């Protein structure tokens, strides 16, 4: 028997090469069945061919096989809560994928490795079925049918070694529950080893801080109950007993700071032992060392316990390193910013000695810019020597700014064509910009306001602004209530403190008016302006060109502006007419915003946001109306319309139209109006105060990925607006808008989606304290950057 | 959304009904709020018309037979204290002997109570609670612990006599190794997969024997149900693994006489050569003492919530948690009678003795039973 | 897909790096010692005269 | 998605998309190909076409992963010049990929990350293959990379100069020197070192640098 | 347009009594009136703004009452120095302005008989072309008095013109001067020139005369 | 003129002159290193010569310095000293 | 406080510029008006100008023929009267408005009377009014001076340059058919004063600049 020809069957990656490698014989060598055995074992070793038939036609070999490779495809059916990526982890963990193991015998292993996953999850009550759609020449689609009935259930956990304490009271801090409350009808009833470990360590910490050093754990035993429901636990422990702190015997390496080092360790006798306090104090010492700056100095305490009286003398040893490792830094995340834009804030610099406080404060001011997404950094030890350290501020930068457009329903023309745009670090520069306007068929408007916050090295903030509100009843320009105006406001901002800044500068403005409508406080102010036109028609005109001095103060001790969580910021702004100008007054305003986190989980948080404002004439004068405060608009207050709050318009019988479509217009003698026509439409006022109190709401059920990029709350908001220059002389016989007593109020929700297109919020609420006709909508939308 | 997407697998439901011998109850004398939806060793007892009851919570009852009249009632649940009033929450079924009554708890608080009032002989602390109800005999108090221990104490005051450590399983898994006696020696299984013969005079190991299969992450069979207690013959003992692996093995050495290790079986009781028992899917079989060879079966009731079986009036009987009650051919498996009574719940030892039949639910508690 | 005069051999973006400036290395006067050369930036000397930019090609064989 | 076919036919399909130059549907074909054929005779060519596409359609991290795959899988191969040039080219494309170049504005103010990455890549490349076609543009680019580095460091220096901090300036300077001599920026930088030294009364060093200029004032 | 109706034009009252001065508005103005007092030979002064509010440094006695249809001014325990002419003014219609007629405040004293004097024309008016014989009433109350000229027992009153002063600020009496104008020629044609005055303060018409060629 | 709010600024390379009293010529770079930390600056254009200076700038007008430099030989052993304060 | 400067006499149809100055007030922010009162008790608002030159209102009787202006720098109100008729003759007042309340006036000047007439000014003729001593001699008599055929008004008449003030009654001038003014100024003095008191009346007519001191002798007829 000598092989004359071999049919080297084997395909889809291999050829005659691998089979001939399998065979020991060429054409003209004695043939055997050791080739059969070697081929089968080698093909189970490699795992290509499920079987071999090395047969011989006389003395002519032939190879007939089946193949474990290609798995053409996979399907997953019934994987309710488990997602196919974790299934893929199980699969690659099995080394199983396309072009891999086969042999349906292995299904038990596969299902086992599936069961294992559930066996690890917390379940055991389930199974899986793999099914083969056979496909030609080797191939197979593997569909997986997941019989996932239900996981087992937590029942009751008992512990013994608890005389000083109830069990439930200490249970109360755990993730897990042997029973749900009713004031929280929802609540998990699941299992996890990790949460269990945390509860264990939590108990350990509890009995540490109540002083029990002889506390331990002996063990803990889970009930693995038939029928696949019952998980109790029984826990074995030492209660021990508390000790009492008696003394401290710290030592170590100090660099002569021993005084202040002790000043950390200053304590009262009779206070109980608590290793939490110990850890706290240790960390405080670490921080102190960071102040002078020491990278990796060692700490270690020693509780020298006296069991004769249950007390301890706490020795400590310490190992200070060295200082001024400050070689360099790095930054990562910058694809748009410029390096200087960081370093300007970095109170630390390269080539220095260290202070970690500097670095913390750098992160703080950084985030307080609110010009990024995520923040972190590492104090990367330098490998050249144990004497230098570099830093990397490997972080992320936000794409932001926003073009403004769109508004609630209204006229066919008059709900669009409105500009408004922000970059605020324009072109990745830190130059900050806001530009707006609107074209309409009854007015037009332009305004630009731009600042370089860092004209100089110091954070010198050079800001300038102009406007041209070309309002003349645009595209009519005749016999209509024109107020065309245009002016300038240009100032500076001074870094005063690490958290506090000032503002000071000037403005110079011109106004121009025509065909003014008889209204009451209008002519009040104007008779204070010393101009006494008629009170009947709208054939009237008036202009000004004035100067002013503006200024303000700002506090900001805060976390960020992306989605702030803790701290507060306030913007005070005052301004005044100057001497020599036409008009004489001041206007002063102040907007506060405070964030208080409940936990440092940074998910249940309080907001207090308010505005307080007042301005008034000088020289016994009245301010021009158009500088009045305003309110509502779902950007300061919601559940109302913008500028639709406070004292309101009041009308005379009008004696002048220069039109008559059908006299669609209100209150004229030409229409047939007398008997002074009170009205509803709003005007603004001189005095304002508003308040807002909100609970941050964690999101209902959202992916962390973008839930970190979304914010929400409920609120209760209210406020009010009024005049003092109101009277009762002829105001009588009307609703007197004098006093801050028609107080407006509502409450609702806030829904802050962060798109890449700017910040966007929809909103709902409901008015409660409504007064004389005031419009509103609860379902509202907006894009502005209000607080 | 997620409140509605529940999944489940189902048992068999009831087959045809028999009333060949019509069942009933003697009466029902049910009890205050006790167990609830839980699991336990606990079952009540009786002797000489002196009926022995108590609940999960702490309540205690001594009642009269033939009516379930409360003779007296007490409770370890202390009216004072702050321990949820010290609820019982027990790990052990009834034990009674002499003029005293012997119980153990989850709490390792272990109570000997004078009969005829239930007044305390003593309460005693121990380590770990019971998968196996408390055993007491031969002047010896005999405990299987949750800690994988023996505890051996006085049968006169509960005073300790000795204590032994035993290997623990991995996940501390629930089951039992119900200990028993032999000629003045201790004998019991173990969730490790072992069975030990030990001196019950000091807890001196005599031998151990591994029973189970060899597979990890597949741990001992959940469907290999309860009644994993030794069953002794003259020089042999018969019992399962927690796989259901049956072994007949040396009463003195643990060496195997035979085995139906390959069998997987759930609950059993032995009658001569006839071993009447439950199977994995909760079907029924009668098997031989030499090979678990099917003397008969009945697979009409499967995946069910059943306790151990018993005999009564020469017919083999057991019920379920849903108050379904089944009197069956001790011969070839067939139903002889069926009753429905309640749906409270049942997981405990049925009580067929003194010509009587007796059981208790969780809170749909005691029914004293005849036919 | 968006590519006019299809991107078979051509270059994305500008070519200023092809138009960039030359280099100047120092005579380093006598007695005043400059810092030594270090690092990987020593620029293995070219022996080039090969195509570049659009003149250079982009394709799998 | 599209049904199975002969992998030669699927290859021909890809060729059709290539003569078309439709990157998207070509990507579809390639995805279907590799996921229906994890290994093939021309699978190497498939990797090539994949990264080709990923260049065209800006699939850069996927391209990076693909390169690393091919490297681990075919660390020995004839046409690796194309491979590694493509790699460094990708890194170059990443390191400046903005619309800001519309404005004639420099990018010398961001992470010199992928610059140095590609520098390493091309150095290794030419040192492995100092003979191929793809050298010359790589060399031009290397010079450009050196320049971008230079400008960046210059800017760092100038910021700290505006602060008036001499020390990190000095050390960054020395690092630049060890990195290279050759930039107009470096000539511009020399006197800055001089000034900062002068603010420290380093009159010896002042005169040292004075001599440096005095020779290399050119 | 708007009608500032004020009645009576002239009033009189004693010292210590109160006065209610009515002022009526045509268009039922929503209380937009001002009161101004113009005393003789002085600039007009402000009395009431807002139609009910008194101006700074003015006694409380003056009060403003009434609505647009009709308003009234109340002066309580009015003193001697308040004699002036009082006007109303509306500001509701700003472009035009209407004032009151002016209410002339007089005082009430007992009847006063004038001390009558007659003055013949001087001898310098006879060298031009006209002679003027003047009858004079010095201190009388009330204003009402009939004075007629008698020449040679011939009645005539169509050539003479009278001028009456305002009530004195000391005795609140009136003075009238009745000038009789003739030509020097026609003056020297008649003998006796007499002026007969009939007044309430007089018990019977008092005639005073002069003869030519005496003084 | 008043400006306002100059920040607090430092550089490194200083602990104490008590260290200076410890030392003299003849010591090596490692002898230094065991107690002095590293030089943050040296002579790159000549011998080993190391620059140990305090520098620090407080707020409005006020400024520190205390400089020293130490010249070694070819072996890296000290030859010359020059310590001196701000100017 | 409010000083007025204006015309004496002019011819109907001619023009005339009146000026009015404010001294103790700002004169800024004040609405200013011109209001005329005709003898005969007819009150007319003739003009209003705002603090600035934005709103100017004239009466429908006056019409644009007159122009009202103000200069804050010179604190002066300018009134140009063109197209003038005999009816325009009246006492013209420079009037202010009220700040911070509006809708009514606060200040008025003394008032400057303008008299337009085609007639020319005429010097007065003074005639002694000798005292009627025939009524009584122990009583009190009265004597005076008659100013006749003088144009225009007014004439200032006093006795002994104001030294003799015995209850002087100067009746208002009445207009005779010739168009010239004529009035009599009398004074009552005791009869005993005759032969004891010198009676000289000093008459001054400013538009004609005629100052005549005419004596009435103490003779007791």
């Amino acid at each position: 028997f000598v092989v004359k020809d071999i049919h080297f069957e084997g395909l889809q990656r291999v050829a005659v090469g691998a089979a001939l490698l399998s065979m020991p014989v060429r054409t003209g060598d004695t043939v055997n069945d050791e080739d059969i055995s070697n081929t089968i074992r080698a093909l189970f070793a490699t795992g290509n061919f499920e079987d071999v038939r090395v047969l011989r036609d006389g003395d002519t070999l032939l190879v007939q096989v089946k193949e474990r490779p290609t798995i053409a495809s996979i399907t997953f059916s019934g994987n309710k809560s488990v997602k196919d990526d974790m299934l893929k982890q199980n699969l690659e963990a099995s080394g199983v994928r396309v072009g891999e193991s086969l042999d349906r015998t292995t299904i038990a292993d596969i299902e086992k490795g599936l069961e294992d996953f559930y066996y690890s999850v917390g379940k055991y009550s389930a199974s899986v079925k793999a099914v083969v759609t056979p496909l030609p020449r080797n191939r197979v689609d593997l569909k997986l049918v997941f019989q996932e009935g239900v996981s087992a259930e937590i029942q009751q956990i008992n512990i013994v070694g608890n005389h000083a304490f109830t069990t439930d009271e200490l249970i109360s801090h755990f993730q897990l529950r042997d029973e749900v409350p009713w004031w929280n009808v929802v609540g998990d009833r699941k299992y996890q080893k990790q949460k269990l470990a945390g509860d264990l360590e939590t108990l350990r910490s509890y009995y540490l801080d109540r002083g029990y050093a002889r506390f331990n754990i002996d063990s803990t035993q889970v009930s693995l109950t038939p029928d696949k429901k019952g998980i109790y636990v029984t826990v074995n422990i030492t209660e021990g007993d508390q000790y009492k702190l008696s003394g401290v015997e710290v030592s170590g390496n100090l660099a002569g700071h021993s005084a202040e080092i002790e000043q950390l360790t200053k304590i009262e006798p009779g206070e109980l032992y608590n290793g939490t306090k110990v850890t706290k104090m240790e960390d405080d010492i670490k921080k102190l060392l960071g102040r002078y700056g020491y990278a990796y100095p060692r700490v270690q305490s020693m509780p020298e316990i006296n069991d004769a009286d249950k007390t301890v003398k706490l020795r400590v040893n310490v190992d200070a390193g060295n200082r001024f490792y400050v070689r360099k830094i790095r930054f990562e995340g910058n694809d748009t910013s410029k390096d200087a834009v960081l370093r300007r804030e970095m109170r630390q610099m390269e080539g220095a000695w260290l202070g970690s406080d500097l670095v913390d404060q750098g992160k703080e001011r950084l985030n307080r810019l609110g010009f990024f997404e995520t923040v972190d950094t590492d104090t990367q030890r330098v490998p050249g020597s144990p004497d230098q350290v570099d830093v990397v501020y490997k972080v992320k930068e936000r794409n932001t700014g926003s073009f403004n457009f769109g508004i609630g329903y209204g006229t066919e023309s008059g709900v669009s064509f409105q500009a408004g745009v922000q970059q605020d670090n324009w072109l990745g520069t830190g130059y900050a910009v806001g530009i707006n306007g609107t074209k309409n068929d009854y007015q037009t408007y332009a305004e630009l306001s731009v600042t370089n916050p860092y004209f100089t090295v110091d954070g010198v903030s050079l800001g300038g602004r102009l406007f041209y509100n070309d309002f003349q009843a645009d595209d009519a320009d005749l016999s209509d209530y024109t107020n065309k105006s245009y002016g300038t406001d240009v100032t500076l901002g001074f870094p005063i403190n690490e958290y506090n800044s000032l503002r000071a500068g000037l403005g110079y403005v011109h106004n121009s008016l025509s065909n003014m409508q008889p209204q009451v406080a209008m002519w009040r102010y104007l008779y204070s302006m010393g101009e006494h036109p008629s009170t009947s028609d709208q054939d009237n005109s008036f202009k000004t060109d004035d100067f002013t001095f503006n200024y303000g103060w700002t506090y900001n001790k805060l976390d960020r502006g992306y989605f702030p969580t803790d701290g507060s910021r306030v913007n005070l702004t005052g301004k005044v007419t100057i001497p020599g100008s036409d008009n004489e007054y001041y206007k002063v305003t102040l907007d506060t915003a405070t964030y208080v986190p409940i936990d440092d989980d940074h998910k249940w948080v309080v907001l207090g946001r308010t505005r307080w404002g007042y301005g008034d004439g000088l020289g016994g004068k009245e301010m021009p109306f158009y500088e009045n405060f305003y309110a509502g608009g779902s950007s300061t207050v919601r559940g109302f319309q913008s500028n639709t709050i406070g004292p309101k318009a009041v009308y005379f019988p009008h004696q002048a139209s220069n039109y008559d479509p059908d006299y669609d217009y209100e209150c004229a003698t030409q229409d047939g109006a007398k008997d002074l026509c009170k009205s509803d439409d709003a005007v603004g006022g001189n005095a304002m105060a508003v308040a807002s109190l909100e609970f941050i709401t964690p999101t209902p059920f959202i992916s962390d990925k973008y839930a970190n990029s979304v914010r929400t709350s409920f609120f209760w908001d209210m406020g009010t607006v009024w005049d003092t220059n109101w009277d009762s002389s002829q105001y009588s016989g009307y609703p007197d808008y004098s006093d801050p007593s028609n107080i407006r109020m509502s409450a609702g929700i806030a829904l802050q989606w962060m798109s890449p297109l700017g910040p966007l919020v929809f909103s709902y609420a409901q008015p409660f304290k409504k007064y004389d006709g005031d419009k509103a909508e609860q379902f509202q939308f907006n894009i502005g950057k209000t607080w | 959304l997620f409140n509605s997407e529940e999944d489940v697998v189902k048992m068999s439901p009831l087959p045809t009904v028999e009333n060949q011998f019509t069942p009933t109850t003697a009466w029902s004398t049910s009890v205050g709020s006790g167990i609830g939806n839980f699991y336990s060793n606990l079952h009540p007892a009786l002797a000489d018309n002196v009926v022995y009851a108590a609940d999960r919570a702490g309540l205690v009852k001594a009642l009269n037979a033939d009516d379930g009249k409360e003779i007296w009632s007490v409770s370890l649940a202390e009216k004072d204290g702050w321990f949820s009033k010290e609820p019982a929450l027990l790990s052990g079924g009834v034990t009674v002997s002499g003029g005293h009554v012997y119980i153990g708890s989850e709490k390792a608080q272990v109570y000997a109570l004078n009969t005829s009032d239930g007044t305390v002989a003593w309460q005693t602390k121990v380590a770990g609670e019971a998968l196996s109800r408390p055993v007491v005999s031969d002047g010896l108090v005999l405990i299987h612990t949750s800690n994988g221990q023996l505890q051996a104490l006085n049968e006169a005051d509960g005073a300790v006599k000795w204590t032994v450590n035993l290997d623990m399983p991995s996940l501390s898994l629930r089951g039992e190794s119900a200990p028993t006696t032999a000629f003045g020696a201790a004998v019991v299984g173990g969730d490790n997969g072992r069975v030990s013969a030990v001196l019950m005079e000091q807890g001196q190991m005599i031998w151990q024997q591994r029973i189970s299969q060899a597979t990890g992450s597949t741990e001992i069979d959940r469907l290999s149900d309860v009644d994993t207690t030794p069953v002794v013959v003259n020089g042999v003992v018969f019992a399962l693994a927690y796989n259901g692996n049956l072994t007949a093995l040396d009463l003195r050495s643990g060496q195997i006489m035979w085995k139906r290790e390959l069998g997987s079986v759930n609950d059993f009781i032995v009658d001569g050569n006839r071993i009447y028992l439950v199977d994995q899917n909760d079907r029924v079989m009668a098997l031989t003492i030499d090979g678990g060879v099917t003397l008969w079966t009945q697979s009409d009731l499967l995946h069910r919530l059943l306790t151990s079986p018993v005999l009564y009036n020469g017919n083999l009987v057991v019920g379920d948690s849903e108050g379904y009650l089944h009197w069956i051919n001790v011969e070839d498996g067939r139903f002889v009678a069926q009753q429905k009574v309640d749906s409270s719940g049942f997981q405990t030892e049925p009580v067929a003795a003194d010509g009587k039949l007796l059981i208790q639910a969780k809170d749909g508690t005691v029914y004293s039973i005849t036919r | 897909c968006s590519s006019d005069s299809r991107y078979k051999r051509q270059v994305s973006g500008d070519e200023a790096y092809l138009e960039a400036a030359p280099l100047a290395e120092l005579h380093a006067p006598a007695g005043m010692i400059l810092p030594v050369t270090s690092g990987d930036y020593a620029i293995p000397v070219t022996n080039g005269s090969g195509a570049v930019g659009k003149a250079l090609d982009i394709r799998p064989p | 998605e599209v049904p199975d076919n002969p992998p030669n036919e699927i290859y021909a399909t890809a060729q059709q998309k290539l003569q078309d130059g439709n990157w998207r549907q070509a990507i579809t074909q390639l995805e279907a190909l590799d996921n229906r054929y994890p290994f093939g005779p021309y699978s190497q060519q498939v990797q090539l076409d994949l990264i080709y596409a990923y260049y065209k359609n800006a699939d850069l991290p996927l391209a990076q992963a693909a390169i690393d795959r091919f490297i681990r899988l075919n660390p020995t191969h004839p046409n690796i010049d194309y491979v590694m040039y493509m790699r460094g080219l990708t890194n170059m494309a990443l390191d400046d990929s903005a619309l800001q170049g519309f404005f004639g504005v420099d990018r010398s103010d961001r992470d010199p990350q992928h610059a140095r990455a590609a520098f390493s890549d091309f150095s290794k490349l030419v040192r492995g293959y100092p003979n191929s076609q793809y050298t010359t543009d790589a060399t031009k680019r290397l010079v450009f990379l050196k320049d971008r580095l230079a400008k960046y460091e210059y800017s760092v220096a100038e910021y700290y100069t505006e602060r008036g901090a001499w020390v990190a300036v000095v050390n960054r300077v020395e690092g630049m020197l060890r990195d290279y001599p050759d930039t107009q920026a470096t000539r511009d930088a020399l006197p800055l070192m001089e000034n900062a030294y002068r603010q420290m009364q380093m009159n010896a060093q002042a005169e040292k640098v004075a001599k440096i200029i005095a020779a290399n004032s050119s | 347009d708007i009608q500032m109706t004020q009645s009576p034009a002239s009033l009189s009252a004693s010292l210590g009594e109160t006065v209610t001065i009515e002022c009526r508005a045509s268009e039922d103005i929503h209380s937009r009136l001002a009161w101004y007092q113009q005393k003789p030979g002085k600039s007009p002064q402000l009395l009431i703004y807002n139609a009910n509010s008194l101006h700074t440094g003015v006694p409380s006695r003056f009060s403003g009452s009434g609505s647009g249809t009709q308003f009234s001014l109340k002066i309580n325990s009015l003193q001697s120095e308040d004699v002036a002419s009082y006007f109303c003014l509306q500001y509701y219609n700003y472009p035009p302005y209407t004032f009151g007629a002016g209410a002339k405040l007089e005082l009430r004293r007992t009847v006063a008989a004038p001390s009558v004097f007659i003055f013949p024309p001087s001898d310098e008016q006879l060298k031009s072309g006209t002679a003027s014989v003047v009858c004079l009433l010095n201190n009388f109350y009330p204003r009402e008095a009939k004075v007629q000229w008698k020449v040679d027992n011939a009645l005539q009153s169509g050539n003479s013109q009278e001028s009456v002063t305002e009530q004195d600020s000391k005795d609140s009496t009136y003075s009238l001067s009745s000038t009789l104008t003739l030509s020097k020629a026609d003056y020297e044609k008649h003998k006796v020139y007499a002026c007969e005055v009939t007044h309430q303060g007089l018990s019977s018409p008092v005639t005073k005369s002069f003869n030519r060629g005496e003084c | 003129e008043r400006v306002v709010y100059r920040p607090d600024i430092n550089q490194g390379n200083y602990l104490t002159a008590n260290d200076v009293s410890k030392i003299r010529v003849g010591m090596t770079q490692q002898q230094v290193a065991y107690a002095l930390g590293t030089p943050l600056m040296s002579d790159p254009f000549g011998t080993n010569t190391w620059f140990y200076v305090f520098r620090q700038q407080p707020g409005h007008e006020g400024v520190t310095q205390q400089t020293l430099t130490l010249t070694f030989n070819s072996s890296g052993v000290l030859t010359n000293i020059d310590n001196k304060p701000a100017l | 406080q409010l000083v007025e400067s204006g015309g004496g006499l002019v011819q109907p149809g001619r023009s005339l510029k009146l000026s009015c100055v404010a001294s103790r007030f700002t004169f800024s922010n004040y609405g200013m008006n011109w209001i005329r009162q005709t003898p005969g008790k007819g009150l007319e608002w003739v003009a209003y100008i705002g603090s600035t030159s934005s709103h100017i209102y004239y009466a429908e009787t006056v019409k644009g023929r007159f122009t009202i202006s103000r200069d804050n720098a010179k604190n002066t109100l300018y009134l140009q009267m063109t197209g003038l008729r005999s009816e325009d003759t009246a006492l013209y007042y420079c009037v202010g408005h009220v700040r911070k309340l509006g809708a009514f006036f606060d200040y008025w000047g003394q008032g400057a009377m303008v008299t337009v007439s085609s007639a020319s000014t005429k010097g007065p003729s003074v005639f002694p009014l000798a005292p009627s001593s025939k009524s009584t001699s122990g009583g009190t008599a009265a004597l005076g001076c008659l100013v006749k055929d003088y144009f225009p008004e007014p004439v200032t008449v006093s006795w002994n340059s104001g030294a003799l003030t015995s209850g002087v009654h100067t009746f208002p001038a009445v207009l005779q058919s010739s168009g010239l003014y004529s009035l009599s100024s009398v004074v009552t003095v005791p009869s005993s004063s005759l032969g004891t008191q010198t009676y000289i009346c000093n008459v001054n007519h400013k538009p004609s600049n005629t100052k005549v001191d005419k004596k009435v002798e103490p003779k007791s007829c």
